[PDB]
């Protein structure tokens, strides 16, 4: 589009020692009105891959559509779909950067931000993003919008460089990812309390949390 | 209007030795206040022994480096896998950025490699394709930071010519630790690309805020 | 650039300046203002850079084309009407570009000299005197102009318009190239 | 009861708006030379260009002052604003020193600016004409 | 507004009932999209029960505030208690004499045995209404057909409470510049009670 | 008197003409027993770094301090002349100056000149009356918080603030929360760097001035 | 007649300052003292003239009043009051503050924003229309505690490097000041 | 939106309901302050039992329309009775490749006997959401609390129809591009019903 | 004011035989939000004499502070201003008029259009409007805004020359006026259902009716 | 309006243009006013703004002489203009106006000649122009301090030799006047 009229927030995303972990919230915002709650903006592509989507919710589902049709086209006809010729994150990133550069060229750019994460085959962990201009980058924490400005800084205490992502277990990553949702619900006019979760393991695959809700909120200290 | 530009704000460096070339690059990708990543390299072996990097717009540089490498993929298809030399590598990177007069690329392109003659050479692209062929090139933010320096300890009119590779790095490391100090864009690490005729070889230095 | 013409009662005297183009020295002999569309019929223009000679060329390149073909040359009334309709035609769907142009022939059937002045949006008139360029030289045309003047006379007008004409300029006013139509071609007076 | 400053722009003009400077040659038109503004300032030009915040600035405590006075008005009665502005009337009134522009204690007490400093204190803001000890007896004389 | 200024996108709320009047608001200012405050106290007091809440441009409305709050005591040392009448007076003056540079609208809520609790709204521009209740702000435009639905005279204290609740719950639900706590301030001939709810409890109604 | 408007039209000639007209990370935390306010050091005249070492933590009195934003000559300037007026105002009263007092006169002036002094300020301070944090904006409006962010540094700071507050906080640990506020927008800001500076304003105590706490 | 614009650098040694700015070689100089402070302006040339006309009228009543010379902090103070006056009608200048203190002995250099914010410096201050090329220069020259001699080479090298990196009829002003001697020279490349 | 278009300032409800679904809307159609129209259907059928509401340019969503039954005629002479869920995506990929272009929002309101009544809104931009109910338009930004406070799953027909005419009532209250007449559609198993209710028996609700 | 923010729709007056009928809504518009109901904009000054104000609300108000001060200064000392020292339409409009041009002279106008109403104390009816730029006009028949467009072609079939007015009755008078504030109720979206009306006659002398509906509405042809 | 100066050894030359008034057909000085009998001020820039300066400047000037019956030394009086220019436009949008003063001070036995362009920049020069699109290439290559009047003419000729060569014929001329140690003269043959 032009202008977007329909939005999300942000999305998070964390590397952790076996896998990543990628979280967004469930609102989409007509301005300043929070009309429509129940958004999901977490895509699952596979059992390996999760796409998080921020900006225009008619650009996203666009963006979905094309994801469907990636998926439904890698099994026209391989009966290895399911097999080691299934789709990998590095491709459906591949896809949607070269897109998204294509239609910034075309001056009709997708009003978007998106974050692929995931795990390749061999067990390495992929973490990218690409917006509306073509731009991409990877780093062992990634954030969007507001995030990209609170969430990431809280994040970065965890996981700071490369070297600290195998000291980083499952459990301090998810509640690293809660209390950036937590901050963020806090100083963020356009966000929602709702958000769902998503944990992609090398081990134990794919873990797809969804109605969770941010918790002990401190509001006592009125006076 | 939508603009379809933007700035990712790092510095690259380019020097010619007397038998290898060196091009090296500051490894923050960052957008106008804020750090998007403290590792993405932005120089890039191509193939038969030519380094490139396109400071500047990532994406555009990006964009470029993509076609450059399938250029070169198809000329080694159409040729018997002849060896592409730095000045047709030269010349095919000016068509490509003259190929987008009317809307270009926001970037500032340097090659790196060896001449026919195994001399080192480096070559500096302005953004609509104007070329030329210079011993030492820096470019983006703090590049009149970093030649001063290197102007300090090297005659280039001790000798450049006489400089060996270790220490061509050293004092890349050096200029880069002091631009890093001197500039709020700089720092993170460096990445260094080292063409020789046994081919390439990378160093990597961290720098400054981690 | 300053082009005049004037009709007498045997031919056609055509005056153009020179270029001088955006501050460059320049050292040359020739005319670049004026294209001779046929034996008979002399073409002179002024106006911006690059469009105009262009369009000269091809209307130059149109007449010899016709003048091959039919083995026979068009009269001036004829050059004319075609130099104004390409002209029309030009800008149909662009821009409009400054121009201006002066058509000055020889009716040999007629046997009677022939000037018509076409402006930048296509308009052609016939007319006895003419100029395009720096804005007086109407008044003093109108006072000392008569239908059956010769062509010596012809010559006195156009040097005292010359005259008037360089105690404004810049004092870059180089030599006017002054060519004459007539029945016996067309030639360029030396002075 | 106003807090910004309004109605400050000039809604008529002439050349002889200026009684202090009129000429003696020409009494309907202004006398350039003692004027001292540098020759070249016609009155019209200070009519246009200004900074929009110049007259908020200039007006902002005679404004707030009129304020305190309608408030004393409606709360009090017409006594209390009239023997306020008598007391800076008189206080105004006898103090003559042609040699310094600092405001006096009295006033600022009346003020109630003992312990207060503002731009103005700090920065109180060569001719060979109208510089001297005369002419400011003539302004404050009304001879 | 002023470039660069700082605007008061709030939910107020102010109900008469049988004892008094009730004086309701959400606690977040923002600036744009980032909240710069989650816990501020919109209730301004301008006398001991004389309560408003402001909307528009925050230092005008701050300044004329401020102002009103002298005039009532400069008039409390003459005559005495002040009138609500008296108070949204001073404030529509204020509001509409200066309203070519100052963009301010006030809900005044006040009681005095005379009157027994009154509430005023003084909109963008300086005129004054005198209502049975008045809702403002940016979340306010949500919740106009529910009030309607929803409000009685002469309710008791604890239905004035839930009703405030639930508008400005729905409110804060709908609007993003509404924010987190619900502050309310009690005027009746008892005295002033301030009362807070939190968003554990309303977002469960 | 007081600042000159002169020579304005001529500038906005100039810069029609084609001639240039020549051309952070700050928290505050409430604690039991007082406040404490924190800055970085770095001083930046544009991407180019100034100076390693600046002091930006500035007293209004003894135990009031502000820390500044924006337009830096206009912050000096206004907090200077605040604090001249407290001093007076203090020896005229006999009285320790009330940080409510400082917040009045900031704010007055502040919107006397309509938002176009660029000063934006965090202002602490503890008086008979107890401890006090205030936050100030250009325009003249004001707003009390038990713990501020400003500067280009301001979000991660708030977001470590937001992760770490509580209402009961020993010296020590407000201490240790505005130090790690003031890390987070060194590491993750460009416009932060360097040191940190801290000043910690007890009840009953004289104020404590730690410059370079954490280099 | 065009003489606007311009450069001047300011750096500390040992116990010594050193002051220089460009000149055009052939009776404008952009280096101005007051006693024992010496104060550099670069841009508006009007303005500079201006400033420096002020600023002899306020440092001679100031010696008349308090009997003594001004010292470079005080000094520092009164400019940065100067250029805060005309807040919104600023100068079109850069100044910069050098000088040695009479009593403790102690160098000082300063440098101002148009509006009269100050940067005190401990190294060396950069005015001048760039600022960028020759900062980088003075950035890889200067070491800090050199004696005057070595202070005036590292000066003057920096002034030649920025010369010749864009000319002909270039010339250079350079003051090294101790606490008993001011030497002025001049450079003509 | 192009100068001296016609806009639709409206207000549109749709609710699902334990027999089907109600569409409903009011019948004002105004140009600036001038009521061009005081009596319109704005109920624009697709096909047998699928209803929809427009928002937007009225040209617009008029050509939208238009194109969306022709398709659902072809798609009937193939296939039979369409879903709700297919017009829904029909007017969602018309409203979507087209929204640089056009402006239009659409309510879609069906019934079949598969999935038993539902309703799909497309607001401006082109994205598609399903929702037990949905309201739109310019009117309906006041009523946003009242029908998150009044709205049940599984409601007769009877306590449908009161929930709308209240709901857009107060809307008509509050609206100034809203007014006229309520009328209503009834998508059942038991066929097509039709409603239309006067300002002198809402008003008094 | 720059620009009007609460506003009021239309006033719509006529003269008949023995006196003059204005009327006018009661509504606060807040831009397209219908925000103001209870909105009183007819406001009586004396005895005989009714001002009707349309336009921006809070400078109604400012307006209505004026009327009261002038009715306020006419009984200062003046023990004879009930009946032979009583203000008179001509006056007020006047002083009115007055207003309205120097503040748009002044750059600052008021947004208002206004019509006085009343009888002199000679008999005479007076009807005049003055506008925000101070231009002033009567005729036997007025109104402001939508009304201007919609309510003078049904009343100019009424009232048509000066020679019309001594042939209508107040009945038909009223009933046109109402059947006008009917018309406008249906092609009006910033107008209201209620309105106040004034009768000013020579005899009665004054008749102020609140809270009038519109009645009768034909809305049964919709249902095809 | 162009105006030129020359300083040479005992002298100062000031040429300026004769008349351009907009649209007028004029037949007929009137850009040079005599500050002091050794002090002599040659202007050029917008209509009228530019006459009433010279003249107050000359109304002053004049008030001092007689006052203190004494001759303003041509640095004094060039720094009063400047403190006056800069003046004028300090509440005003700033006009076109260029200013050359001339004047051979009698204490130091010497000619001076200063330039002050529009915003009150003054520079001490040898030689200046103003008012031609240079010029300064002769001047630079044919100028010496120790050049006599004679030479200096020469110079100005040769100037004014190429000023004419661009110029149309409504270009009347130049008028030139000389301040030395005897006063103020006009070239009138040359």
């Amino acid at each position: 589009t032009q202008q977007p009229i329909v939005t999300g927030t942000s999305v998070i995303s964390m590397k952790y020692d076996n896998g990543v972990i990628i979280a967004a919230d469930n609102l989409g915002s007509y301005g300043s009105l929070l009309r429509f709650n129940g958004v999901e903006r977490l895509i699952p592509v596979g059992d390996n891959t999760v796409v998080g989507i921020s900006g225009d919710i008619s650009d996203m589902q666009h963006i979905e559509r094309l994801l469907k049709d990636l998926v439904t086209e890698n099994a026209y006809d391989n009966p290895l779909a399911d097999a080691e010729e299934a789709l990998e994150p590095s491709y459906i990133f591949e896809y949607l950067a070269t897109v998204m550069y294509q239609r910034r060229s075309k001056m009709n750019p997708l009003w978007n931000a998106i974050i692929v994460a995931g795990v390749q085959s061999n067990g390495d962990q992929f973490l990218r993003y690409v917006n509306l201009l073509g731009v991409t980058y990877s780093s062992p924490t990634l954030a969007t919008g507001f995030g990209a400005h609170m969430a990431n800084p809280l994040l970065r205490k965890v996981v700071d460089r490369e070297s600290d992502i195998p000291k980083t277990t499952v459990q301090v990553a998810e509640e690293a990812i809660v209390n950036a949702m937590r901050v963020l619900y806090y100083r963020d006019a356009r966000s929602s309390r709702n958000f769902s979760l998503a944990i992609i393991d090398k081990n134990t695959g794919l873990t797809f949390k969804k109605n969770l809700q941010v918790e002990n909120m401190k509001w006592d200290f009125a006076k | 209007q939508f603009n379809p530009y933007g700035d990712n704000g790092g510095t690259i460096l380019g020097i010619a030795g007397e038998d290898f070339a060196v091009l090296a690059g500051d490894t923050r990708n960052i957008t106008d206040y804020s750090i998007n990543s403290r590792y993405e390299p932005k120089v890039f072996d191509c193939g038969d022994n030519i380094v490139m990097s396109a400071n500047g717009f990532a994406a555009d540089g990006d964009a470029l480096v993509k076609r450059f490498k399938n250029s070169v993929k198809w000329y080694h298809f159409d040729h018997n896998d002849k060896k592409l030399s730095i000045n047709s590598a030269a010349r095919n990177i000016q068509h490509l950025l003259y190929g987008k007069r009317f809307f270009p690329y926001y970037v500032h392109t340097i090659i790196a490699g060896l001449d026919e003659d195994g001399k080192g050479a480096v070559y500096s692209f302005d953004p609509v394709g104007s070329y030329e062929r210079e011993q030492c090139r820096a470019g983006g933010a703090a590049a009149s930071l970093i030649m001063p320096f290197l102007d300090n300890q090297v005659n280039f009119k001790k000798p450049l010519k006489y400089l060996s590779v270790e220490e061509v790095i050293k004092l890349v490391r050096d200029s880069f630790t002091s631009a890093t100090e001197r500039h709020i864009q700089v720092g993170d690490g460096l990445e260094i690309l080292i063409v020789t005729k046994d081919g390439v070889r990378k160093e990597f230095y961290e720098l400054k805020r981690d | 650039d300053i082009i005049l013409g004037i009709r007498v009662q045997d031919s056609v005297i055509l005056a153009s300046s020179k270029a001088v183009t955006r501050g460059i020295s320049v050292l040359k002999d020739s005319d670049d203002k004026t294209r001779q569309l046929s034996p008979h019929t002399l073409m002179s223009f002024a106006g911006e850079a690059g469009d105009t000679v262009q369009f000269a060329e091809y209307i130059q390149a149109n007449i010899q084309l016709y003048s091959i073909r039919e083995d026979y040359e068009l009269s001036p009334q004829a050059v004319s009407s075609f130099v104004r309709q390409e002209l029309a035609k030009s800008i149909r769907s662009r821009r409009p570009y400054q121009v201006n142009v002066l058509i000055g022939g020889y009716d040999k059937k007629k046997n009677k000299p022939e000037l018509y002045q076409i402006d930048y949006l296509g308009t052609k008139v016939e007319l006895p005197y003419g100029a395009h360029g720096y804005s007086y030289t109407f008044f003093l045309l109108d006072h000392h102009y008569r239908p059956d003047m010769t062509t010596e006379e012809g010559l006195d007008l156009l040097k005292l318009c010359v005259q008037e004409l360089e105690k404004r300029m810049p004092m870059d006013f180089k030599g006017v190239i002054v060519k004459i139509v007539d029945k016996d071609g067309i030639r360029q007076v030396d002075d | 009861m106003n807090i910004v400053p309004q109605d400050t722009f000039k809604s008529q003009v002439s050349t002889d708006q200026d009684k202090s400077v009129l000429s003696s040659a020409v009494p309907s038109l202004p006398d350039t030379l003692r004027q001292q503004e540098g020759g070249a300032v016609p009155l019209s030009t200070q009519l246009n260009d200004r900074h929009p915040l110049e007259s908020t600035l200039k007006n902002w405590e005679t404004t707030q002052r009129q304020r305190q006075m309608e408030q004393y008005r409606q709360i009090f009665g017409i006594a209390e604003p009239m023997k306020r502005t008598m007391e800076m009337e008189i206080v105004n009134r006898t103090d003559f020193n042609p040699l310094s522009t600092n405001g006096s204690i009295h006033r600022d007490i009346l003020l109630n600016k003992e312990c207060s400093i503002d731009w103005e204190d700090v920065y109180p803001g060569s001719t060979m004409v109208g510089d001297d000890v005369h002419s400011k007896i003539e302004k404050q004389l009304g001879i | 507004l002023k470039k660069g200024e700082v605007s008061l996108g709030t939910s107020i709320m102010a109900v008469t009932f049988k004892d008094g009047v009730i004086l309701g608001a959400d606690s977040r200012t923002t600036t744009g999209a980032y909240i710069a405050n989650r816990v501020t106290d919109k209730l301004t007091r301008v006398h001991d029960k004389i309560w408003c809440c402001r909307s528009g441009s925050a230092a005008d409305t701050q300044a004329i505030a401020d102002i009103v709050q002298y005039h009532l005591e400069l008039y409390t040392s003459q005559y005495g208690t002040p009138s609500t009448e008296t108070a949204a007076s001073v404030f529509k003056e204020l509001c509409y004499e200066n309203k070519d540079n100052l963009t301010a609208g006030i809900i005044v809520a006040g009681y005095d045995d005379k009157n027994k609790g009154e509430v005023y709204t003084i909109p963008l521009g300086g005129s004054v209404h005198k209502l049975p209740y008045a809702i403002a702000g940016s979340g306010s435009t949500f919740i106009y057909g529910y009030c309607d639905k929803n409000f009685r005279e002469n309710m008791s204290k604890e239905e004035t409470v839930d009703f405030i609740k639930h508008s400005l719950s729905q409110a804060i639900k709908w609007d993003g510049s509404s924010g987190g706590v619900i502050r309310m301030v009690v005027l009746t001939a008892a005295g002033v009670e301030r009362l807070i709810f939190y968003p554990d409890e309303y977002e469960q109604l | 008197a007081g600042l000159s408007f002169d020579n304005y039209q001529r500038n906005n000639f100039l810069a029609e003409n084609s001639h240039t007209q020549p051309k952070t990370t700050i928290v505050g935390v409430k604690f039991n027993n007082g406040v404490v306010i924190a800055a970085d050091t770095r001083s930046t005249q544009g991407p180019i770094v100034a100076d390693k070492n600046c002091a930006k933590l500035h007293r209004i009195s003894p135990k009031i301090w502000c820390a500044g934003a924006g337009t830096a000559a206009d912050t000096e300037a206004v907090t200077q002349l605040i604090g001249s007026n407290i001093e007076l105002h203090s020896l005229y009263t006999s009285r320790e100056p009330r940080v409510v007092s400082a917040l009045q006169m900031l704010k007055q002036h502040l919107f006397k000149y309509q938002g176009h002094i660029g000063a934006y300020l965090i202002v602490a301070g503890v008086d008979p009356t107890g401890s006090h944090l205030f936050s100030i904006h250009a325009h003249g409006s004001t707003d009390v918080g038990y713990y501020l962010s400003l500067g280009s540094g301001s979000l991660a700071a708030m977001a470590v603030l937001e992760s770490h507050w509580k209402q009961d906080l020993t010296k020590e640990e407000a201490i240790k929360l505005a130090s790690d506020a003031i890390q987070a927008g060194i590491w993750n800001d460009l416009g932060s760097g360097s040191n940190v500076d801290v000043c910690v304003m007890e009840i009953g105590k004289d104020a404590e001035y730690l410059r370079n706490y954490t280099p | 007649s065009s003489i606007n614009g311009g450069i001047v650098v300011a750096m500390t040694g040992k116990d010594c300052v050193a002051i220089a700015c460009d000149l055009r070689l052939g009776k404008f100089e952009k280096i101005f003292h007051y006693g024992h402070v010496f104060l550099g302006i670069t841009g508006l040339a009007t303005d500079v003239t201006t400033l420096n006309e002020m600023f002899r009228y306020k440092t001679n009543l100031y010696k008349l009043k308090e009997e003594r010379a001004i010292e470079p902090e005080t000094f520092t103070q009164l400019v940065s009051s100067s250029l805060y006056e005309r807040r919104f009608g600023p100068y079109f200048v850069g100044p910069v503050v050098a000088g040695i203190n009479s009593k403790s002995g102690k160098p000082f250099i300063a440098g101002f924003d148009l509006i009269g914010c100050i940067d005190e410096a401990k190294d060396f201050i950069v005015s001048g229309t760039a600022s960028d090329q020759l900062f980088g220069m003075c950035e890889s020259l200067y070491e800090p505690n050199l004696e005057p001699e070595d202070l005036f080479e590292t000066i003057s090298q920096a002034l030649l490097n920025a010369a010749d990196r864009d000319l002909s009829g270039w010339g250079a002003v350079v003051y090294i000041i101790k606490k008993d001697e001011v030497v002025k020279r001049y450079l003509k490349m």
